[PDB]
């Protein structure tokens, strides 16, 4: 059970004005 | 006479300047009452109904804070990001051309005009590194006179005498490694150094309050670990950049890596974990890299120096090695004197033998307790170590003394004295209480040893020359 | 005095110019003072309440920046994507229609006007690492002459004689590796080559410091690793694009990777994370691929030669693998000469025997101290390396020596001299101080080795044929 790091993936957001 | 406000953009030789007003750039002249040459870029100026400059004000505005990315080559513009990942190029104001601007620092900017008026320092703040100033000083530490002198020469001496070092062309040390057995006292020296630095920053220079807190950035081993790829390196770079920017000429900034042994293990060791092969290279690159530290001292305390990576222990990164040794009889006497002060209540019967002489009574009690701990009797026989040849070496409790153990003995004696006060009503402290505390502690530490224990082979087998193959607990009960 | 401003859009034969102003496009007449022939698209102009163009000006310098997406066929327009994934077709102004506006370039643009002007990325932060050029040159490095000759032949020589290389159809080496034990002087060469390159750029092209420093990049190691997937590879691609742009077949760009093992591995040694499994192929493609770096040199420094991926350690990528060995007696003498300068104060006791001849006295002291430290006496015995064969070997402190240790010894001697002059008042470094510093240093670095150390013992174990099973410190 070796500890492992992570890399996340962003999700686009919808913003107006 | 209603007078408006606008933002100055640039100056021209025609005594006329460009001002952003009402959302548009207008080229307008200056009234004779105000000098156009004295004006500066990014200045809030006053206007009127005839569109003429009448007054120039401070660089005060309300604007969004944008993270600085990079200054342009021409040195007048910088790239910043926004909340919506919006990148913009903005002219730097007069005060921002003052400490050097660095990436990752928030700048107050108005996107409509695109001017960064000032930099907000508290937006990029780290409270984890800051540590509360301890009360412990050098006078509160005993039995380590040589180590204290060595660390003083390593840290305080170069900054007190800078002209002589410049004359001899000598640079201050770029790292100190305090190492040793558990309980012998390493955090205490760090507290004393931090307190001395706090005093130097408070009274010698007199800058302001909280300035002492700013120096001596303290971080523990596990604190740097994060759950991501290439995030601990970001912390290392940020803390080293903060230390570099805060330090000045003759100004010492000390970074303490307490519990150095757990983190920064030797690369290639440890099947379960692999964070070392990333954290250690960053530290090796930050210290003694292509661009080196100027006035930064890195202090590392570790109970397992052997476990630390060999690349960081070499000279140039950790130059001054200070080993803390277990106290001897004189060191034990000094440590006891550091705790059994004259302000502790003494029983009248205790002072009877010396006609109320508190100092002599305390000195005699300290001598008695030191003799009791440093007597080779069947009571103090702790373990026997048998090597391959079969010879047995008897190790007593004296070989396992520590300042923490002495403090615990004193505290247990005080607790027993208070119990006696509550039960029998007789106030004061008794030497027999100290003797009973000694017996209790040495009986309690009987079950600690195991088949193999650390911190003893490296100091025993070297002189003996024989590998330790068995350790036996001595007479029980 | 009150005069407006606007943005030029296009010109006509009617002595009329289209100007965008106040959020609207108009057509206006130029004043007789200004000639419409010299006007270019995107130039900023000054207006008035009479709405007449009076004077042209430089292009806009600030605003939002938008990554370029593609270049249209006509060449006067290009598609660019905004920050929030909005795409617009915008004209290309005069300065962009120098280096081609290649796709993938965040162009400075005005959305309302619809015109482009400039660009840049975050890889420049690497250039910010070397804000101060080190002053150490090749004259300050001692004990290494063949290595300095090789590193000069790899970098300075190809650009010193272009015609000879062209005649022999020989290209400059694509990459250089420097490897050796810690403290042997890899970073010294790494910063000396950068100093030399900065001097060359200052003396040849221009006296500006920023442009001279712009030709050396300092990676610092794991700085490339990022939180999000595919961003570190993009950073590497941007770095190599920046490197290829500055090259002109006569100006080298040196990208220095420090601690090569940090980000490069054998793609299987990664246990906790395998980011290198994606990072390595990107760099391999960047170095050699369908399109190859013509005039870019990559210099890597590491302490673990074998741990690097075999693909990187290949001819055609890392052509010359310079090995830096631990100093011998001659190298120690050279280092001491480089450190014990003639101008250091010296006690009159030392000068009494040599009639005050500072140089001869210092040379004699250096020889005496190097002889003292390079002595095979029982007091210098450090470790006993054993093997399965049984050929026990006694190692001395001289074996574990480096320039860093010599510098530390000199610093300790200087500290002892300063303490002596503070306490007693007689200045001058003494010979006995160096001997005391040597023995104190060898005592301080005694209990360093761990149970097993693959640092430099692997080579000796391979030489003897058997593996190490036990080592002990032989002191007292
Ligand atoms: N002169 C002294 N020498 C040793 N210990 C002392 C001395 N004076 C006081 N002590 C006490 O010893 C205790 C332990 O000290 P310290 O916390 O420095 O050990 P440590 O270095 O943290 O050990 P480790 O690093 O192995 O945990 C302290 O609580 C302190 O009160
Ligand atoms: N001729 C020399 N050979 C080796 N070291 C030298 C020499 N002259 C001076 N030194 C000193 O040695 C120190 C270490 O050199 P350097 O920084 O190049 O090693 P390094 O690349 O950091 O090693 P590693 O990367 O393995 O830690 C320098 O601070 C320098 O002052
Ligand atoms: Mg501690
Ligand atoms: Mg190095």
């Amino acid at each position: 059970g070796s500890m492992a790091q992570e890399q996340t993936k962003r999700g686009g957001g919808g913003g107006d004005d | 006479p209603p007078s408006g406000y606008g933002v100055l953009l640039a100056t021209h030789d025609d005594d006329t300047v460009d001002v952003f007003t009402s959302g548009r750039k207008m080229r307008l002249t200056c009234s004779p009452n105000i000098d156009a040459a004295s004006l500066k870029k990014g200045q809030t100026v006053r206007l009127n109904e005839a569109l003429t400059v009448v007054e120039a004000g401070t660089f005060e505005a309300v604007g969004e804070i944008s993270t600085l990315r990079e200054i342009l080559a021409d040195g007048h513009r910088a790239l910043v990001v926004g909340h919506a990942d919006e990148e913009r190029v903005v002219w730097l104001a007069d005060p921002l051309i003052p400490r050097k601007l660095r990436p990752g620092d928030s700048l107050l900017v108005d996107t409509k005009a695109g001017y960064a008026f000032e930099r907000i320092p508290k937006a990029e703040v780290e409270d984890l590194v800051l540590e509360e100033v301890p009360d412990v000083s050098y006078a509160d530490i005993g039995g380590l006179s040589r180590q204290i002198e060595q660390i003083r020469d390593a840290v305080e001496l170069p900054f007190l005498h800078k002209e002589l070092y410049r004359e001899y062309s000598l640079r201050p040390p770029k790292g100190v490694l305090l190492y040793g057995p558990p309980g012998c006292g390493k955090t205490l020296i760090a507290k004393a150094v931090a307190n001395s630095l706090a005093k130097k920053m408070a009274e010698v220079r007199g800058d302001d309050a909280h300035e002492a807190k700013s120096y001596f950035l303290n971080i523990k081993g596990p604190e740097l670990l994060n759950k991501f790829v290439g995030e601990t390196e970001r912390h290392i770079r940020l803390i080293f950049q903060r230390a570099r920017e805060k330090a000045s000429e003759g100004t010492p900034v000390i970074v303490f890596f307490d519990e150095m042994d757990s983190i920064f293990r030797t690369r290639g060791t440890g099947v379960s974990s692999d964070v070392e092969t990333t954290v250690v290279p960053q530290l090796l690159s930050e210290i003694d890299g292509v661009e080196g530290l100027e006035n930064v001292i890195v202090i590392g305390a570790s109970n397992r120096e052997d476990m630390i990576d060999p690349a960081i222990l070499r000279p140039g990164r950790l130059d001054v090695k200070i080993k803390i040794e277990r106290p001897d009889a004189e060191a034990a006497q000094d440590i006891y004197s550091k705790y059994l002060t004259e302000f502790l209540p003494v029983h009248a019967d205790d002072l009877a033998e010396f006609d109320g002489d508190r100092s002599a009574c305390i000195k005699a009690m300290i001598e008695k307790v030191v003799d009791r701990m440093y007597a080779e009797i069947d009571d103090n026989r702790f373990l026997e170590v048998t090597y391959a040849n079969g010879d047995k070496e008897v190790m007593y409790f004296k070989d396992f003394n520590s300042g923490a153990m002495i403090q615990n003995v004193v505290d247990r004696a005080k607790k027993n004295a208070i119990k006696s006060v509550l039960e029998t009503g007789q106030p004061g402290l008794r030497i027999q209480h100290l003797l009973d505390s000694i017996v209790d502690e040495f009986a309690e530490n009987e079950d600690l040893p195991n088949t193999t224990n650390p911190d003893d082979w490296a100091r025993i087998s070297g002189k003996k020359g024989e590998r330790i193959v068995y350790i036996r607990t001595l007479v029980t009960g």
